[PDB]
RNA sequence: UGUACCAUUUUGAAUAAGUGACGACUAACUAUGUGCCAGCAGUCGCGGUAAUACAUAGGUCGCAAGCGUUAUCCGGAUUUAUUGGGCGUAAAGCAAGCGCAGGCGGAUUGAAAAGUCUGGUGUUAAAGGCAGCUGCUUAACAGUUGUAUGCAUUGGAAAC
RNA sequence: UCUGAGAGUUUGAUCCUGGCUCAGGAUUAACGCUGGCGGCAUGCCUAAUACAUGCAAGUCGAUCGAAAGUAGUAAUACUUUAGAGGCGAACGGGUGAGUAACACGUAUCCAAUCUACCUUAUAAUGGGGGAUAACUAGUUGAAAGACUAGCUAAUACCGCAUAAGAACUUUGGUUCGCAUGAAUCAAAGUUGAAAGGACCUGCAAGGGUUCGUUAUUUGAUGAGGGUGCGCCAUAUCAGCUAGUUGGUGGGGUAACGGCCUACCAAGGCAAUGACGUGUAGCUAUGCUGAGAAGUAGAAUAGCCACAAUGGGACUGAGACACGGCCCAUACUCCUACGGGAGGCAGCAGUAGGGAAUUUUUCACAAUGAGCGAAAGCUUGAUGGAGCAAUGCCGCG
RNA sequence: CAAGGAACUCUGCAAAUUAACCCCGUAAGUUAGCGAGAAGGGGUGCUUAUGUAAAAGUAAGCCGCAGUGAAGAACGAGGGG
């Protein structure tokens, strides 16, 4: 029940998330089990410097992504890459 | 196959007056955290001489841990070089 | 019938196990007290983390007794054993909770408070 | 200071209990019988209620698997 | 949250300075009062009628929206000294001997490789640590990449 | 490529041994004086003391009967939810009382284990039955409720037919292992499943997508056990241990195991510190030091333990369950005197202790969780805003 | 002899409790011999079976308010002269 999500490490009036693979039942800014990549949601562009190769060891093992987590994966195009890897 | 190797401990025989087993002991060199000189210890760890084996008393036995068999027993006896005593 | 110096139990939560009865209260000889009497009592066995301490001189109302008493309708009330609680002069309980069960003869000679800080009245 | 999930909660479980409680005991008679008047036809019978209870959880289906090696031991020292 | 911020928007220096010390360690001194009295003090110590040490005042110095005092931890303290101390006269050689276990220990050869050294792999969670960079008016701070320490296993070295 | 400052003080004066004090940092700090603001962060160290009051885990009508409300002549359409059922309430939040040992850190072996939802792959999802919540009526009450008799529904419950594969054995092969021992067959015997919902098409018959279900398969996450090493003071604590040590057969546990049982024995640990006393959550880390290391385990993060005190158990994949259940103890409160109610070490706050440490606040808007197809819904976690020169930084 | 239990009296005088056997456990002090039957507790009947030379004991069952069912069997602790 590996669940790639978000962890809040910024401060207070400025958040900074970093996409990461963690169970479900850990509580939020915790322990998780590896690092894909960072995020800031005022970057511009490129707001999601992802890594395009664990994460697809991730997702092929069953993880769950979030709403916005998967959100991430489509600009780069990452959800193509799994969906055709799947088929 | 490939099946993990099980830790192993070169000891001898201090005592044996019970039924199937043998109290041997396992001697070490640990460095001392401060004056850094090697110390040596003594352990007396038990284990059972279920057969083919027997290793009497004096007799020097290397020693491979197993799963507990009872409390405070979980090694077993093998290979016995310079059999005496 | 508790009498001069007889030892009973306390059925409150204050620190006294053992209670000995020093004076009959009410009148000039009177011998006994039956359910209701009041008496002088003096604590002998208590505990550390009690509210009296042994050796004080106190004033008790008996609840319980071995011997019983009769009413009126023939009914014969009988406990196993003698029991007082330590009360104040305002005829107020001094513990705050009350063990086992209580007579009715102390509604009819007020004591009201005991009634209702008592398990089950009888 | 109560939470209806909780109270509901309660209330299923006893029903539960009660119904998983008769499924045991059969269990505990039938092996008992099997074992007193021993008798390769019963053995059938243990294996159908080990397995149905295993199933829905009723029982550890660990246990289950124990008491049918174990049975199924005394049957072939016997015969 | 009509919040940060912005503008040639009105008024206008207007709304804003305290604390410790001044004999030495320790940068900074005079007068008045008191007269072993009243008081100060982290240490040495000041006060007995000419007090730069007390009280007040003026001056001056150290700090600053903070300044002093108190409490606790570390350093300085080589003042429990493995690194890194001593035992004649300053603290410290038992009154002396026989001595098991422990520690140490002549020379040469062979083997093994437990110490010892080295290569490969795994791991030592993230934050923090040090270096670089970015973003907040720069900073504090936040993020970012780099950055060891030990343990286990395996392959060699053979001087002690 | 590391990298270290001293001074005062015994004497009439000097040298040395030697203790005391100071110059530097630092804190969950407090007190006195004074006091303008902003950016970050911290804020009961004591009484794991007791708590007023209000909030802190629910969700699904696309599982099911019924009821209610609004429109409609009616058929019916929409909305709402007390109850049955599924799922989640074991996560998340707080505190450090207990604990000197496999608690923890590290490395490991689990041929001695579990794992619901999630991943991959593979067979089925056919047909019956008996019940009870809601409702009605009666008794008992102010009400909470409780008891009694009838009425219903299903993805609730219980049979039956059926096994691609499963589980337990039997027959001999295989490949063997680290001692118990595993690994693979071919044949056979024995045993064992469930439930449908939404929507589309089709005159119908039938067909289809999707959710969900049973039986398996792959992993992974999470949980559990054992072991080596490291991990406080004290000898002005020298013996301790009788399920303690070992074997046998049996029982139990997810599993090995004196974990338990009956028998047979007398061992095990201990001067290389047992046992006892006192103390303490451990660790990553914080402060300090040139370094070796000393010191505290703020905040936060990993692991353990606890939920007024002490025990027991149900349900469940997982609890012996903070705001579930049962019992006892202590304490408080309500009553119409028969009976009951309670657990702020969840967010505030009150009383008390203290030298001393804050809103009885707003919103799920972002992140996170639980249920749901969505609409959503719930989130004192979380995000903000108050308060305080509490610390760093900056400006007047 | 119900309730109380030394309130009686110069004084627990007298009376009352315990009492046999078996199985646990037993302190301060000491001249190391004792204290000590210390203190404090438990079981006892009948039947069946197992145990033995006989037992004692062990397991199950049964009855009564009570089972050395009656007789005979030590009350104890602490301080002082
Ligand atoms: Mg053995
Ligand atoms: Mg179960
Ligand atoms: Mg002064
Ligand atoms: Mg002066
Ligand atoms: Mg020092
Ligand atoms: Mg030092
Ligand atoms: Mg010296
Ligand atoms: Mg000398
Ligand atoms: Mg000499
Ligand atoms: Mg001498
Ligand atoms: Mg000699
Ligand atoms: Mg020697
Ligand atoms: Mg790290
Ligand atoms: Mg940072
Ligand atoms: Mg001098
Ligand atoms: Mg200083
Ligand atoms: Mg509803
Ligand atoms: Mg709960
Ligand atoms: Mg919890
Ligand atoms: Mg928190
Ligand atoms: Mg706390
Ligand atoms: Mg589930
Ligand atoms: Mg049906
Ligand atoms: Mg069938
Ligand atoms: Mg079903
Ligand atoms: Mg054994
Ligand atoms: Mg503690
Ligand atoms: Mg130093
Ligand atoms: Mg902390
Ligand atoms: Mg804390
Ligand atoms: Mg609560
Ligand atoms: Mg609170
Ligand atoms: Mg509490
Ligand atoms: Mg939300
Ligand atoms: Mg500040
Ligand atoms: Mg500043
Ligand atoms: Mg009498
Ligand atoms: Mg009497
Ligand atoms: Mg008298
Ligand atoms: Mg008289
Ligand atoms: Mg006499
Ligand atoms: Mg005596
Ligand atoms: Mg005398």
């Amino acid at each position: 029940m590996v669940k790639i999500r978000l962890m809040r490490m910024g401060r207070v009036h400025y958040p900074t998330y970093r996409i990461v693979a963690v169970d479900s039942r850990v509580k939020r800014d915790g322990k998780y089990i590896a690092l894909i990549g960072h995020l800031n949601p005022a970057l511009k562009e490129n707001k999601c410097k992802i890594d395009e190769a664990v994460a697809l060891e991730w997702l092929n093992k069953g993880a769950k992504p979030t709403d916005t987590v998967r959100s991430l994966f489509s600009q780069t195009g990452l959800w193509k890459k799994f969906v055709e890897s799947k088929k | 196959m490939k099946r993990n190797q099980r830790k192993v401990l070169i000891g001898i025989v201090k005592s044996t007056k019970n039924a199937k087993t043998a109290t041997v002991q396992v001697e070490s060199r640990f460095k001392h955290p401060l004056y850094h000189k090697s110390v040596v210890r003594h352990k007396k760890y038990q284990a059972h001489n279920e057969g083919e084996v027997l290793a009497k008393d004096g007799d020097k036995v290397q020693i491979v841990e197993t799963r507990p068999l009872s409390a405070t027993k979980r090694f077993r006896i093998a290979k016995i070089i310079e059999r005496a005593k | 019938m508790v009498s001069f110096m007889t030892r009973l139990n306390v059925a409150d939560n204050t620190g006294a196990k053992q209670v000995g009865i020093i004076k009959v209260l009410g009148s000039t000889r009177k011998r006994y007290a039956f359910l209701g009497d009041v008496v002088v009592v003096s604590v002998k066995d208590a505990i550390p983390s009690g509210m009296v301490k042994k050796g004080q001189v106190l004033r008790a109302v008996i609840v319980r007794t071995k011997k019983g008493q009769q009413r009126k309708d023939g009914t014969h009330l009988k406990f196993d054993d003698n029991a007082c609680v330590l009360i104040k002069e305002d005829k107020s309980p001094r513990g705050t909770r009350i063990f086992g069960p209580v007579a009715r003869e102390l509604r009819e000679r007020g004591y009201n408070k005991i009634l209702s800080l008592a398990v089950e009245v009888v | 200071a109560n939470i209806k999930s909780n109270e509901k909660r309660l209330r299923q479980n006893i029903k539960r209990n009660l119904n998983n409680k008769g499924q045991k005991t059969k269990l505990k008679t039938n092996v008992k019988n099997f074992h007193k008047e021993i008798n390769l036809d019963n053995l059938g019978n243990v294996y159908s209620q080990a397995d149905r209870l295993a199933r829905k959880g009723i029982i550890s289906t660990n246990r289950a698997r124990r008491l049918k090696s174990r049975n199924v031991a005394v049957l072939n020292k016997t015969q």
